[PDB]
């Protein structure tokens, strides 16, 4: 579905640099120009493609799909796609142990959402002016950590990750969980944990946002099926 | 196919690695940083205060393109060096087109000789040239309006070191760095050198073709060892620097910034 | 399937107006019986709908 052309145009062919790679990267990486590695997009393409279908498939069953990306400069990004395809994210910091340790992290989402309810739908006010404070802040530390899986009730069926170096965490547990990962995976990265690599620039925003966009039209078009 | 294998010669034929070629489009900005991407493998956060000119306050919005620089990559994750330095090589141009008619003209205007020579500033820039070359005679600017209007006629240059000094008013007239290390010398020459990277007890100002100053911690400002220089000039910023002190031997220029 | 839509929020309607119908008059009725264990009038209207 996505082109070549539109990929080469964003920076996914760019990788890191030379002295920063994972050998077991090579089969992925093409060459290194001016002592920068190379993506290979003849051999990234079609499983990226791949990697789409998979995930539409997963949609079409009805599918929960995880959106990881907690590098700070594609979370705002990362957050806007999950919410076109109404699917649940994690923009902030990956809590250690979200998945494997859910039964704990579902009373942290209750007391979210508690908190939540008192905020909005009470409207009764009338609170000690620190408490109140404390209670705001609380609230604002959930909602930041815990916004975009407050409403996934169980576990996902599949993870879609933004950098496998940077969230190895995430992807640890899902595969100790046995839910399908879907990873960009630069040339730094480790693709041995992750099921449905993605050869891809992690780093550049306008690649992220490219990766992260046909997922989701993916994802919606599961949904419509 | 070797769609691909062509695409990569082409897009090396496309790019070169210095800031040559006009390429990123700024694609974020926020103060205090400003962001490109000319066809390299990431995104650079260049400072707000390689683009203001001259005044303090920005030029360019989105999808504007500068160069920037290269030959570095890589730190832990990024690109670039900045594209102000660019602009240096444009100044190196103007510079240069003298050469073919024997006369570059802009505005040059020197007030005074931090060491020796007027200090000339072209735009944005402002260079520091031997002393001869702020007048064509004897004239000297003291007398001259202040901060005046002429152009720079050129003097004298160093052509390894970039000190310029040049010859403001009379329209009408018209190994290596260690050997002879006695030009800067001789007890208090200033001069003007960026700062590259502040070790905690020091600044590292070196600009003079190929060598090294410090101008260490103690002196720096009018405070002595609370100071903690990173808080106190800058990174990257030429500065008011002379030489105090050189041993042409363990080539230890120690200059200073009290001064 | 047009219709459909129709009563199905005419339903969850009448359903919650029900309830509110029977809530007005319990919330009233709570106030009511708030003497023997609360009548403080200005301590007792605190959260509204919560």
């Amino acid at each position: 579905t996505v082109s070549m052309r539109d990929m080469l145009k964003a920076g996914v062919h760019f990788g890191h640099q030379t002295r920063y790679w994972n050998p077991k990267m090579k089969p992925f990486i093409f060459g290194a120009r001016n002592k920068v590695h190379i993506i290979n997009l003849e051999k990234t393409v079609p499983m990226f493609n791949e990697a789409l279908a998979e995930l539409n498939k997963i949609a079409s069953r009805k599918g929960k799909i995880l959106f990881v990306g907690t590098k700070r400069a594609a979370s705002e990004a990362v957050k806007d796609a999950a919410l076109s395809c109404d699917q649940f994210f994690v923009n902030h910091r990956w809590l250690g142990g979200m998945l494997t340790n859910w039964k704990t992290v579902r009373q942290s989402i209750k007391r979210l959402k508690d908190l939540e309810t008192q905020s909005q739908d009470g409207t009764f006010d009338k609170l000690t002016k620190k408490e109140a404070l404390m209670r705001t802040r609380e609230l604002e530390k959930l909602e930041n950590s815990l916004g975009g899986i407050k409403d996934m009730g169980g576990l996902p069926d599949a993870l879609f990750v933004i950098d496998a170096d940077h969230e190895h965490i995430a992807i640890k547990e899902a595969n100790n969980l046995g839910i399908p990962v879907f990873a960009i995976v630069d040339t730094n990265s480790d693709p041995d944990g992750v099921d449905f690599v993605i050869p891809g620039n992690d780093d550049a925003i306008r690649a992220v946002t490219l990766y992260l966009g046909a997922v989701a039209a993916t994802v919606r078009e599961g949904r419509s099926q | 196919e070797s769609f691909a294998q062509l695409f990569e010669e082409s897009l090396k034929e496309i790019e070169t690695r210095p800031g040559s070629i006009v390429r990123g489009v700024v694609v974020a900005i926020d103060k205090d940083v400003v962001l490109v991407d000319a066809g390299l493998k990431s995104e650079s956060a260049i400072p707000a205060e390689q683009f203001k000119n001259a005044q303090g306050e920005l030029e360019i919005q989105v999808g504007d393109e500068v160069d920037v620089a290269l030959d570095a990559v890589e730190d832990g994750f990024g690109e670039t060096l900045l594209s102000r330095e660019k602009a240096k090589r444009h100044e190196a141009w103007i510079t240069l087109e003298k050469a073919y008619e024997d006369a570059e003209t802009v505005t040059g205007v020197i007030n005074g000789k931090v060491k020796g020579g007027f200090t000339v500033e072209l735009n944005g820039i402002r260079a520091f040239l031997p002393g001869s070359l702020v007048d064509v005679r004897p004239v000297r600017d003291t007398l001259h309006l202040e901060g005046k209007e002429l152009e720079f006629k050129v003097i004298k240059l160093d052509q390894k070191r970039n000190n310029v000094v040049v010859s403001r008013r009379a329209v009408i007239e018209s190994e290596d760095p260690w050997v002879a290390i006695a030009k800067r010398y001789p007890e208090g020459t200033k001069l003007t050198g960026r700062v590259t990277n502040l070790t905690d007890y020091g600044c590292f100002v070196e600009i003079e073709e190929g060598v090294e100053g410090l101008v260490h911690v103690s002196e720096m400002d009018w405070t002595n060892k609370n100071i903690h220089p990173s808080k106190v000039v800058n990174v990257g910023d030429v500065v008011e620097v002379m030489v105090l002190d050189i041993d042409e031997e363990r080539r230890r220029i120690s200059l200073g910034l009290k001064q | 399937l047009e219709i459909e839509e129709m009563q199905l929020k005419q339903a969850k309607k009448d359903l919650s107006e029900e309830l509110q119908i029977l809530e007005a008059g319990l919330f009233s009725r709570i106030r009511a019986v708030l003497v023997a264990g609360g009548v403080e009038a200005e301590k007792l209207d605190k959260l509204p709908r919560d």
